[PDB]
């Protein structure tokens, strides 16, 4: 899935940021002064020419400051009430499936649907006259639907062979443990970190010997600016019975080499 | 209503080892609107050198942000995030939770 965010913010001090991404993987930024199409990456480029990344770039210029320009112009007659932000998200995908979709202070409120904007339900009749502005051109209509689905599935094919080599790079975990900071009254908490692993896809628990010990909570996954992932999985358990524990983790990275750590040395303390 | 407030998780690149340098990490995430103000702390002092990664925001169109800062800790020094946004009564302060270690010789 490769997708474009569009983030608007007016206190008429603003703020537009547009950047493109792979899932959670960030490629393209725009720069504010430059108007260019700022590449994070050699394979950023995918397989599209420089030239063809003049179009694009003059595009993104266009629609870019015509889109906050016609935001401002309009807010008034559209009861859009200072301060208030505008989120866009659309790319491509199923097989080839795509989208545009259209946020206001947070909320759905409209879509790009094969050839025009349509307001969801809930968000009311202000929706509703927003699509007006927005289907006032059908040829900039039919621009945004081609930009939908015919040039993001070309440029998402071209990124991912581009980029295959990183994409699918194995980057080993380490791992490490330590002591939980909130521990009901006679338990331990039992912390596994597990830092430094790519890709996200992961397994980690604390076990009993080959016993899985389902009070493991794991943690959400968080990034490291280096592009790997982190994670902490924590098990409270009775203070008498912390001996014989230890974490496991299984990363495809590992190739079945599990990286075992065991609760012991000054973590007991013996 | 339309307000949603941060959830913010503090964390080592690397196992804290006294003398070698490391990564500390905030991320800061789920909240809406997106002006937030994020510091790093050590020992309650802001530290200058700090990075973030560019805004973002999940499906449910909620913002997040990763901040970080090299650095390295010493037996001494304590480290926190503090997150300041409209949600919050006062800044909320997440400390980097550590061993450390000599709990008695
Ligand atoms: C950094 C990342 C880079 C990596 C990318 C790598 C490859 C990625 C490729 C594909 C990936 C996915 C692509 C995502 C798709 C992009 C989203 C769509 C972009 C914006 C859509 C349209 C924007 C726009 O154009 N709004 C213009 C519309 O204009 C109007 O139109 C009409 C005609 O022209 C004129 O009306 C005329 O008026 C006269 C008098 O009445 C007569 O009556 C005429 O008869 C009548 O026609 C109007 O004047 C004129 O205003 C307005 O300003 C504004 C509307 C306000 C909001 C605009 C859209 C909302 C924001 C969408 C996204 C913004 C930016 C996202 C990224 C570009
Ligand atoms: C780029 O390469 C991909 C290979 O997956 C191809 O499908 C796509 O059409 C190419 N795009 C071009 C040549 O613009």
């Amino acid at each position: 899935s490769f997708h474009v965010t569009w983030i608007a913010s007016f206190y008429n001090w603003k703020q537009n940021l547009v950047s493109g991404w792979l899932s959670d993987l960030q490629t393209h930024t725009w720069d504010s002064n430059s108007s260019t199409i700022v590449f994070l990456w050699p394979w950023s480029r995918g397989n599209f020419s420089n030239e063809e990344w003049k179009e694009l770039e003059t595009l993104f210029r266009i629609r870019t400051i015509r889109s906050f320009e016609g935001i401002r112009r309009y807010a008034h007659e559209l009861q859009f009430e200072y301060p208030f932000e505008i989120q866009v998200t659309g790319g491509c995908e199923k097989v080839s499936g795509s989208f545009l979709q259209l946020a206001y202070q947070g909320s759905d409120f409209v879509s790009f649907q094969n050839n025009s904007w349509l307001p969801y339900p809930v968000a009311g009749n202000m929706a509703k006259h927003f699509c007006k502005v927005l289907n006032q051109n059908q040829h900039e209509n039919d621009i945004t639907h081609n930009l939908l689905s015919d040039t993001c599935p070309r440029f998402i094919l071209g990124l991912l062979d581009a980029g295959k080599a990183h994409l699918q790079r194995q980057v080993k975990p380490e791992a490490w443990l330590s002591h939980g900071p909130s521990p009901g009254p006679g338990h331990l908490q039992l912390v596994c970190h597990v830092s430094g692993f790519y890709p996200k896809p992961v397994w980690v628990m604390w076990m009993r010997g080959e016993q899985e010990q389902q009070g493991t909570q794991r943690g959400d996954i968080l990034p490291s600016a280096d592009g790997t992932w982190y994670l902490r999985a924590t098990l409270e358990v009775a203070a008498g019975e912390a001996a014989d524990l230890s974490c496991r983790v299984k990363h495809s990275s590992l190739e079945g080499q599990d990286i075992v750590l065991y609760w012991e040395g000054s973590l007991v303390p013996r | 209503a339309i307000q949603r407030t941060p959830k913010i998780q503090v964390y080592s690149r690397h196992p804290a080892e006294n003398g070698k340098s490391n990564f500390l990490n905030c991320y800061v995430s789920g909240f809406h609107p997106s002006d937030i103000e994020v510091d790093l702390l050590k020992n309650g002092e802001r530290i200058e050198k700090v990075e973030h990664s560019d805004l973002s925001f999940s499906k449910d169109w909620s913002f997040y942000l990763l901040y970080y800062t090299e650095f390295t800790p010493t037996e001494k020094d304590e480290y926190a995030c503090r997150v300041n946004h409209v949600t919050l009564s006062q800044p909320k302060i997440v400390k980097w939770d550590r061993d450390m270690g000599s709990l008695v010789p």
